[PDB]
């Protein structure tokens, strides 16, 4: 999914990225023990990929 | 949410038999949505399968279930005189809004909640209900408020998520009101304008995991633990 | 691949990382859906895995 | 770039049979290096197999082919009358220098470009020929410009890629000259000394993209698309 800016004026942006503490979550909701995230724009972009840490 | 049907209410059979068991809705409905029970009657119930495929804790590996989208199911491998009870089926609407088949009774040929409160008011009348937790944390999980006629189908009076979102039947909405405290590890279920229909026996019930916690529990989109149940009635 | 300094002067290099903004490129060209590249020095390393991002 | 030669050049067959064509040059070659192509006599050529291997958009399943090195080939599964056509076989040089198979005729038993100035000249004299471009970024892909003799084997005049590095043949260079316009749409050929050699039917072709823009197109080393062509002649 994506955006980009109509209304003009500057914006700022948050999110999050997820740290089990147990496995049967990560399966159990997500169904892949696998993560990659990739958070992108022109100027800022970076990948995230997470494993369970207690 | 949607209207079910189990396949058979009952059933005979002997010994060394499998089971199947065939619970069915309107629409097709996606399969880690269901799960299945059974109770004796007496007992409270017991926690046997998930999602249509998947198997609980604490068993045997005899109970095993099949089937997808409109049809659901529920077979068996064995069948004995030990498991001589009625079998549920029930699911977590989108609309967050479990729904009940109408129990299927095998017959054989040949930690804890504590409710509060149960017993008899007048037709029309008030009264209240709580319940109270043992042994876990209160916090967690959705607790559901549930309903039974004696060798009945079931009906899933309401239940509340721990975010507030309630959830009510529109016939017996408003009639009821519920409450909770976790601080108090305890429920409340205020009650008034009460007719025959209430004339059944009732169960606390705590559900489901919200998302996050510490602990040893997983969950499932199944009940976590049943209470006792215990009866209600109008009369004059 | 490697170099090293013989001219004995200070030295400046450029690099790049490919992003395609579609897989057939990254099939066609390189035959591979894998990154990895790793440029190297004694103090600076880095390694690079990018994917396409449309 | 290298000497090719077809096998054969025609064949008569009968329908619902396999037809085995092996285009083989001097050296080993490497295999993503030919593509393969049809034509029906008045018709412009059309685009088949890439590779070795591999298959072009808008198809069938029954022309498959194989082998690799010295000897490439195409096979197919099914003839039938409307194949009726000359097949080609065209490689692109490591000295980038097209290529071209002599054409093979199936006989069967019992977006756009646009061409300009196509005519007659005096030999030894001086003539121009322009292509001009419909509906894509003539910007991108490296251009060809092709001939073929009636019912005789292809010659591949001259190219260019869009950065500049020039390739004719040692024969025909210096004859012709090329220049190309993307801000045009359009391209051009003035050519000077002409003799019954160029006496034959010439084509604008789109080949290659060359590394990187947005589309979507993706690129083979093979032809992108042809032109309808055109004759060009000395006489007196």
């Amino acid at each position: 999914k994506s955006y980009a800016n109509n209304k003009e004026k500057e914006v700022l942006v948050l999110w999050g990225v997820h740290h089990p503490p147990n496995i049967g979550d990560q399966r159990a909701l997500y169904h892949t023990e696998n993560a990659y995230v990739s958070v992108v724009s022109s100027h800022y972009s970076r990948k995230f990929t997470p494993e369970i840490a207690k | 949410e949607i209207v079910l049907t189990q396949s058979p209410g009952t059933l005979s059979l002997s010994p060394g038999e499998r089971a199947t068991l065939s619970c069915r809705a309107s629409q097709s409905i996606s399969g880690y949505y269901l799960t299945w029970y059974q109770q004796k009657p007496g007992q409270a119930p017991r926690l046997l399968i998930y999602g249509a495929s998947s198997r609980a804790t604490g068993i045997p590996d005899r109970f095993s279930g099949s089937g997808s989208g409109t049809d659901f199911t529920l077979t068996i491998s064995r069948l004995e005189p030990e498991d001589f009870a009625v079998y549920y089926c029930q699911q977590y609407g989108i609309s967050p809004v479990i729904t009940f088949g109408g129990g299927t009774n095998v017959e054989i040929k040949g930690v804890q909640l504590v409710e509060s409160g149960g017993g008899l008011v007048q037709p029309g009348g008030s009264l209240r209900l709580s319940c109270a937790a043992s042994g876990f944390t209160f916090n967690i999980y959705d607790m559901h408020w549930v309903r039974q006629a004696p060798g009945k189908g079931l009906e899933w009076v309401s239940g509340l998520t721990t975010g507030g979102d309630t959830s009510y039947s529109g016939s017996v909405r408003g009639r009821f009101s519920i409450s909770r405290e976790n601080a108090k590890n305890s429920l409340y279920l205020q009650m008034n304008n009460l007719r025959a229909g209430d004339t059944a026996a009732y169960f606390c019930v705590r559900g489901v995991r919200e998302v996050g916690a510490t602990g040893g529990d997983p969950f499932y989109y199944a009940m976590a633990v049943w209470g006792q149940g215990t009866t209600v009635t109008v009369s004059s």
